[PDB]
């Protein structure tokens, strides 16, 4: 019932969600209670193999991966989904015996919905984690901005900018490629503005600093000022980055 | 990564093909 979270999942999961409704209308307006619902062992077993596979890979994933929230959260998907099949198999079985079986129809619904749900969660976790990596990056930058307040010479400036400039490009890459992913325009926007807003203080940050580094090395007057047009820049940059972080973490 | 999604997309058709197949 909510919009699907990114367009990769949407593509995957909507086609199913839809059809599961189609079934539901069907059930509850008179008449799968007409015929036959033919021997369905085969379609199911189809379904079972696929899920068995899915688990295969989830389990593979769990046992690799550094992310311990991943480790915790993915297992139950496996059940939700594993259990779901149980309900499908039974429905099959029930139908093989009695085509007019009414609880089979409920079972079928509820299996599918189960599988949707499992798979949904399963995908939501891997993605939550996929977002968490990005975050780690941003935090990395955030920390470095911190370190601008000690760059005190030409040597260190160059050194400093040698790393900042690229760290930025990596974050930039992924925010952008991340924003194209989302299904909410306001969030897509928010991100991009907040990243463009940063793309562009980068050189301000530079010059801000250059100046501090110039005036410190000239032993003269309004260090005082550079010092603040500089720190502010880090305050905007930072403030914005936490905003990006914020947005990434939304429904 | 996309392999995970790879399999989840299958399960979907598994299902759809199934819910199909009742009619």
């Amino acid at each position: 019932m909510p919009v699907f979270h990114t367009r990769t999942i949407e593509s995957i999961l909507e086609p199913v969600a839809q059809q599961i409704s189609h079934l539901v209308i069907m059930h509850e307006e008179g008449e799968v209670d007409g015929k036959a619902i033919p021997d369905l062992t085969a379609p199911v077993s189809a379904v079972q193999a696929a899920v068995s596979n899915l688990v295969r890979v989830g389990k593979e994933t769990v046992q690799t991966t550094e992310d311990q929230i991943l480790k915790r959260d993915m297992p139950p998907a496996f059940i939700k989904v594993e259990n779901a099949c149980t309900k499908l198999v039974r429905a099959a079985q029930m139908l093989q015996a009695d085509p007019y079986s009414v609880p089979a129809r409920d079972y079928l619904i509820d299996g599918s919905r189960g599988i949707l749900s499992g798979t949904s969660d399963l995908l939501l976790t891997f993605d939550e984690a996929e977002v968490r990596k990005i975050i780690r990056v941003c935090k990395g930058i955030l920390e470095y901005l911190t370190v601008a307040e000690v760059v005190e010479t030409m040597e260190d400036l160059v050194t400093y900018t040698k790393n900042l400039g690229p760290g930025m490009t990596k974050m930039a890459k992924m925010i952008d490629e991340r924003q194209q992913e989302l299904t909410h325009q306001e969030h897509r926007v928010m991100l991009v503005n907040s990243m463009n807003t940063v793309k562009e203080l980068l050189p301000v940050l530079i010059s801000a600093m250059k100046i501090f580094v110039t005036t410190k090395n000239t032993k003269s007057q309004g260090i005082e000022e550079a010092l603040k047009n500089r720190n502010f820049t880090v305050e905007k940059m930072s403030a914005e980055i936490n905003e990006i972080i914020r947005v990434l973490q939304l429904t | 990564w996309s392999v995970l999604a790879g399999h989840s997309r299958t399960v979907s058709d598994s299902i759809k093909k199934l819910i199909t197949s009742m009619r």
